[PDB]
């Protein structure tokens, strides 16, 4: 019955967003310059995120530590070193006390970094899950939603250290998920060239996006929570609706041959930032799928990117084992 | 969506010949590179032939060169796999397979158990 | 499970792609003064 | 000029005044292309690029002394300007010629205990130790060619004044001691070990690769280019300075001044082509 | 300047130390992925010199050895985290004539593949015992030497030779060993292997190359 929704979606399409944006003002050259570099850690950059605090930022790398940066002073806040090498996502938790990793040990572990005249130590580990992890996501101080290699999705209790929901029905490695800004939805692109919008409450698909041709390798959601963008292995992005139930924009332009590795959004949603496999970061227009800037400053992969709370600043990492900030 | 949708499937004798067609669908044809990939009754997934998105790079299993002569079509989104020398050891499903990535000829998991742009294939009984 | 799951998704409250257009065009409209990007 | 021979040094305004232009206008020229490529667009600093990097400044140096001695050349033996700066450019002549011998002795060495000690050599951490070993190389080639300013100085023969290079005369003793000292520490052991380094290193290469021999012949280029610029015009100077301090005849020295002053443009031809060795 | 300030940049400074010292035995020890089939026998290879890891100690030098099985059998995305390994060890069943073909392909795919053709494969042809008792390709007619055992043992190596000369050239190189089921010398093996594997990284960053 997938002819059925194929109609379904087709008659509810009557303009284009390349037509009813089409006498929109279009932005200027966006020209980003390198604030800071963050030149501590040894191997390859993996992951990064940002803390809600807008200022403190943590890395993983493929020298098995966990690096907690000051953004505006540069300084080293903590180095936690990691009982496996080969991590592949970082989550700093809104309440700033936690810090959880994960990747090819299959086991999300959470670090307190709050503690009572000690150092950093494993809080917990989350050992359920199958493939190896590929993200992770804290609710709060207590929830965190992962995702990993094994098809599966999983939403965990902290405290008591076993997963509370399964979100299951799923093909192919799932490589990123994004939480909605509401927290009561996420959706999670993988490997079958298609992205999936689950419920936390209820823990089922509520919708299918299969616009894409390969493995969908970041997604972001929309910030006012009622879109979401793709990057995958085709070397394109792809904007897709919640309500219309179907793929509105396509950033791709002939010359790029490489995939996407990251995807993010700005604060007011206009500026879509994509990392590349080409060395290098692109800026794309979110509603007019045309080239705005470039952030070309790394030397060996752009494989994290993420936007600041604020939106003051992006904070790209790259193999070269250097993490930047642009502004 | 990527669909791949085959046909070509029908009982032959050990003499005789058939030809397979994929028809492929919700993907740009020509950027990839395709393989074949083959079953049998109470073994695992194997694999009979490639071909490079131009076309000028054919590879074959060492049990089927000679025999199963290969053909792809940019413009009409097909790619083939003429059988002419059949043996009573081909009784098969034949699953039209594609490379994960374009300008990739990786195809790292084109013969996995579980694979989302193969086809469903057709039953070549013999 | 599979057809279950196109059963459930094909019932859907789907609006016109121009409405979904013109909110993701209002909102990118309406907060654009705080994006220092 | 208490001098009874005269030397015929008609050859020297036609020939080291052409020689050293060319050389330091192309010397610059190169040097400061890489200077550009390492300080700009490479953040690969190995040990290898910290001493290139500082065989490269002590290039530049030697480039950037060369202009007054053209003119001092191409003033037919005459120096104007003053007598503290005939003292600074002999000095910094030197002092960037034995910077680059020992720059160029301090790659062969990394090169040699990388290629024999492949694995052994990464136990030990001597990527940050370049910048200490170049300090202290720079500290030692000043320190040891401190006594050259004391040596060199202007005197004033016939009609025109002399930028001396040698010494003052009554004087010549000790600088001869002196300058048999310098040659020994700073040319007999670094360019012994140079030989020993790159002759270690092709041997090993060439006992199993087309990379093992391209290699290796890319040791054996290097090697002969720093032995064909730098002993004849070291063994020249030994010489002549020797033959100058013991009394010989006037034909005898007057052929030994011509070979020391056409082996002077091989010396400076070797900061001249040290870059595009190196890395071009 | 203030003193929370001060305290903040001491702290950085000594962490940026501990950093430094990690670093220093961080580059002294090598990385190697062990890849395989299930009937390879690589746990053999594993537990005679000692996701599971094994560190073992040649010539005073650290190696550490990866055999990552906790996950499926779909490896194209997570096999990018062996990018900056020192080589890559492939052990292969060559006496069951059965799955070669499997064999000589997972090579060919981890030999073209864009995030490993930098690196280097040793080889180990494992199970050699059960190979010379026991003696499809149809090229072993025609097949000369450069008894028949060693003729099918070549055979096989100059297949995953033709497969890593065809098209690895200049950047990663491919080591065939010829391993069977009680050796006790695969450590210096992989020692003399990874030790060309650096000399030949050094002779390109030392313009020789
Ligand atoms: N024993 C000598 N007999 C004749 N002329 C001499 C003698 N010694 C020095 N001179 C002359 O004195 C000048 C400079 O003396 P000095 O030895 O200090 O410089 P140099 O080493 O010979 O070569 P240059 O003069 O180019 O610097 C030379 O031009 C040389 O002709």
């Amino acid at each position: 019955l997938k002819n059925q929704i194929r109609d379904a979606r087709k008659a509810c399409a009557d303009a284009t967003l390349s037509q009813i944006t089409n006498n929109i003002d279009p932005v200027g050259r966006i020209q980003m310059r390198t604030r800071r570099t963050l030149r501590g850690h040894l191997a390859k950059i993996y992951a990064m995120h940002w803390g809600t605090d807008s200022r403190l930022l943590v890395s993983a790398s493929q020298d098995g530590k966990l690096i907690i940066w000051d953004s505006y002073t540069t300084n080293k806040v903590h180095a936690i070193p990691l009982r496996s090498s080969w991590v592949m996502t970082c989550a700093y938790a809104p309440s700033g006390n936690y810090v959880a990793c994960g990747g090819l040990d299959n086991i999300c572990s959470i670090y307190n970094l709050k503690t009572r005249e000690g150092n950093v130590r494993v809080s917990r580990e989350l050992a359920g899950h199958t493939g190896y992890l590929s993200c992770c996501r804290f609710l709060d101080d207590n929830q965190i939603v992962t995702s990993s290699g094994d098809t599966t999705c999983a939403l965990w209790d902290i405290e008591t250290g076993q997963q509370t929901t399964t979100f299951t029905g799923h093909t192919g490695d799932v490589m990123s998920l994004s939480l909605a800004p509401d927290t009561r939805l996420f959706v999670s692109g993988a490997c079958d060239a298609s992205a999936k919008l689950w419920d936390v409450r209820e823990g089922m698909c509520r919708q299918t996006f299969t616009g894409h041709e390969s493995d969908i390798n970041a997604i972001c959601f929309f910030p006012n929570g009622n879109a979401f963008a793709t990057g995958s292995d085709d070397a394109t992005c792809r904007l897709f609706d919640l309500r219309a139930d179907q793929e509105l924009m396509t950033y791709s332009h002939d010359n790029i041959i490489c995939g996407i590795t990251s995807v993010s959004f700005s604060k007011s949603g206009r500026l879509l930032l994509a990392g590349y496999d080409d060395f290098n970061c692109n800026v794309w227009d979110a509603l007019k799928a045309d080239r705005a800037g470039v952030l070309a400053g790394h030397d060996n992969r752009v494989s994290c990117l993420g936007v600041t709370d604020d939106g003051m600043a992006v904070a790209t990492g790259s193999w070269d084992s250097f993490l930047k900030i642009w502004n | 969506q990527v669909q791949l949708q085959e046909s070509g499937g029908g009982l032959v004798q050990p003499g005789g010949s058939l030809r397979l067609s994929c028809a492929a669908s919700g993907f740009t044809f020509s950027n990839y590179k395709m393989n074949w990939v083959r079953q049998a009754p109470g073994k695992g997934l194997e694999w009979v032939s490639d071909i490079s998105q131009s076309g000028a790079s054919i590879s074959y299993t060492g049990s089927v060169k000679g025999r199963f002569t290969i053909s792809r079509d940019n413009a009409k989104n097909t790619l083939y796999l003429q059988m002419n020398s059949l043996k009573p050891e081909d009784t098969a499903v034949y699953y039209c397979a594609r490379c994960p990535a374009p300008f990739t000829p990786f195809c790292f998991d084109v013969t996995s158990t579980t694979y989302a742009y193969r086809g469903q294939g057709t039953q070549v009984t013999v | 499970k599979l057809v279950e799951q196109l059963k459930m998704e094909a019932n859907i409250d789907r609006i016109k792609v121009s409405k979904a257009a013109a909110d993701l065009m209002a909102y990118c409209e309406a907060h654009a003064k705080e994006d220092p990007l | 000029l208490g001098y009874r021979c005269r030397f015929n040094e008609d050859f020297k305004y036609v020939l080291l005044p052409v020689s050293y232009g060319v050389v330091c206008v192309l010397g610059l020229c190169l040097n400061a292309v890489a200077l550009y490529i390492f300080l700009c667009r490479l953040k690969t600093w190995n040990a290898s690029t910290t001493y290139m990097f500082h065989l490269a400044v002590s290039d530049a140096l030697y480039a950037a002394s060369l202009p007054l001695l053209v003119y001092y050349y191409a003033r037919g033996d005459h120096w104007p300007f003053s007598t503290v700066l005939c003292k600074l450019v002999r000095f910094l002549f030197y002092t960037n010629l034995y910077c680059s011998i020992l720059f160029l002795t301090c790659i062969s060495v990394h090169r040699c205990l990388g290629v024999l000690r492949p694995l052994r050599s990464l136990r030990w951490g001597r990527a940050r130790y370049a910048r200490r070993v170049a300090g202290a190389v720079w500290v030692l080639v000043l320190a040891c060619q401190a006594p050259v300013l004391y040596f060199v100085t202007t005197s004033a023969r016939g009609g025109r004044v002399t930028c001396h290079d040698t010494s003052a005369p009554e004087l010549f003793s000790r600088f001869v001691a002196y300058s048999s000292v310098m040659l020994g520490l700073l040319f007999a052991v670094p360019f012994a070990v140079i030989l020993v380094c790159y002759v270690l290193m092709a041997r090993r290469l060439l006992k199993p690769p087309r990379a093992k021999r391209k290699s290796v012949r890319t040791i054996a280029v290097v090697l002969a280019v720093f032995a064909l610029c730098f002993l004849p015009f070291h063994v020249t100077r030994t010489l002549y300075y020797s033959f100058r301090s013991l009394d010989l005849s006037c034909h005898t020295l007057n052929a030994i001044n011509m070979a020391y002053k056409v082996t002077r443009p091989l010396a400076s031809a070797n900061s001249c082509l040290n870059p595009v060795l190196y890395f071009l | 300047l203030s003193a929370e300030d001060k305290a903040a940049v001491e702290r950085s400074k000594m962490i940026e130390k501990q950093l430094q010292k990690d670093k220093q035995v961080y580059r002294a020890t090598h990385r190697l992925l062990l890849l395989g089939a299930d009937n390879s026998g690589k746990s053999t290879i594993v537990k005679q010199m000692r996701i599971f890891e094994t560190k073992f100690q040649v010539d005073k030098v650290n190696f550490h050895m990866f055999d990552v099985g906790g996950q499926r059998d779909e490896r194209r995305k997570w096999i990018q985290c062996f990018n900056d390994v020192t080589a890559i060890i492939f052990v292969v069943d060559s006496s069951d004539y059965n799955r070669l073909q499997e064999a000589l392909n997972d090579f060919k795919s981890i030999w073209n593949n864009r995030w490993l053709r930098t690196i280097s494969v040793i080889l180990f042809l494992n199970k050699q015992d059960l190979l010379a008792e026991k003696v499809y390709f149809p090229e072993f007619a025609r097949y000369t030497t450069p008894p028949r055992v060693t003729r099918a043992k070549y055979f096989i190596r100059d297949e995953f030779l033709r497969i890593s000369t065809a098209s690895g050239d200049g950047r990663h190189y491919c080591y065939p060993h010829f391993t069977c089921a009680v050796d006790t010398e695969n450590a210096r093996r992989i020692f003399n292997d990874c030790k060309d594997i650096i000399l030949q990284m050094n002779l390109r960053e030392y313009n020789l190359v």
